[PDB]
């Protein structure tokens, strides 16, 4: 199943009871367009701290559309939606509640522990390798390279 | 031909626009060229290679 | 007995007196659909932080339906319902009570207790095995087994 | 795509609902002019503490037109936008909110993480190099060069 930006923004608006399928509000499409632009901006800047996630942007001069596919896995929907809701509530001037804050924190932590990678501290390079390795027969060099 | 550094000149005069040049040879001739050089014209070396594991 | 996503969402709405049998109103199809979608996304994320617990994801583009089964053991029903209630209560603009929070935490702890790991780390790999184990030449095992290098004579990696 | 000025001040006004379409208000040209001048001043100031980020300054003696481009990459839009809002709230005598402050602080961190160089300390220049490094072939190889 696709994960489209339009319904991501719709879920973000719905989770705080702003405009849903059971609401008598008829929210304007300009708000949806602004939300899509904000999502694109935030997901573009998320290429720094959380790293790469799998998003495919609107390459070229074309503008984002609510029906355009995002490409994100379904496993990131709640996290993205909560972050977007937190970054967007200020437009309508609403104060988030502690339950929403806790849910957003939990979703973000799940995202980030899925994304986590830890490096390994490689050998220095002038550190000798012992005679047990039997160099010059089993190994060419007598010292660790320790580089790319 | 540097005007601000007289000491590194190695040619009589600077080359401006409209100067005349020619090509030494023929249209599409092919041959085996002779060579001449000094000792320190070029240098050659053979880098040793490391063993494999 | 089999358990359904419709039953789970009905439990979630009933547990906080929104669409139960002791209220002026009843359950709405919009509420049911929102609950089902929220449960779907919740377990899609739950496939990461907690272990897999046997959810049945609908294949293709078909919408999940309340009449469809879920396949969960009955022992996880309370935990799943309370987590869904916590993640969905903000839609109707209410606030959970500390007793409900404590119940949710207890159910989540019961859920997490059953799915421990305890990796039980191995030996090192260059650690000598004792002389009292009576090793042999053709069996090797002078040391605890470990990974072994790959040698190729065509790509000069060295 | 390409980013242009005026869009940033529109984002700043929209994020606090001074003039958006979520409400029924329409923006006033004085707001655009003030936002443009204050954005230019802030970008002039930012050339020292955070560092150069490729902003395109005004040329010659003409005013910064709101329709001109900025040259800033899309990732930094949220960071510039949240700082401008913080500096313009005092003009209309409003007061920020903790969620907006937290969002601004988070976005600022992303710019800082991207523009980060950690200097590496170098040898004295009178600290000797070892005898293992054969120091009879190259230039000034008896000791460490030092700086430059």
């Amino acid at each position: 199943t696709v994960l489209t930006k339009g319904e991501i923004v719709l879920f973000a608006l719905r989770k705080f009871a702003i405009a849903s399928n059971a609401s008598l509000t008829d929210v304007e499409p300009q708000s949806i367009e602004d939300g899509v632009n904000d999502l694109e901006d935030m997901m573009s800047e998320w290429m720094i701290n959380p790293g790469d996630i799998g998003y495919a942007f609107a390459t070229g001069d074309e503008q984002p559309l609510p029906d355009d596919e995002s490409g994100l896995p379904r496993k990131y929907k709640h996290a993205v939606g909560y972050q977007l809701l937190l970054r967007m509530l200020s437009d309508y001037s609403l104060e988030p509640t502690p339950q929403v804050l806790s849910n957003a924190q939990r979703s973000y932590d799940a995202l980030m522990t899925d994304t986590l990678v830890v490096p390994s501290m490689r050998r220095r390079g002038d550190f000798p390798v012992g005679q047990g390795n039997k160099y010059d027969v089993f190994t060419s060099d007598r010292y660790y390279p320790g580089d790319l | 031909y540097d005007t601000t550094n007289p000491q590194y000149n190695s040619v009589s005069r600077q080359v401006e626009a409209g100067d005349a040049v020619s090509v030494v040879g023929t249209a599409s001739q092919t041959m085996k060229p002779n060579l001449f050089y000094n000792k320190f014209f070029c240098g050659l070396g053979s880098i040793p290679l490391p063993k494999l594991h």
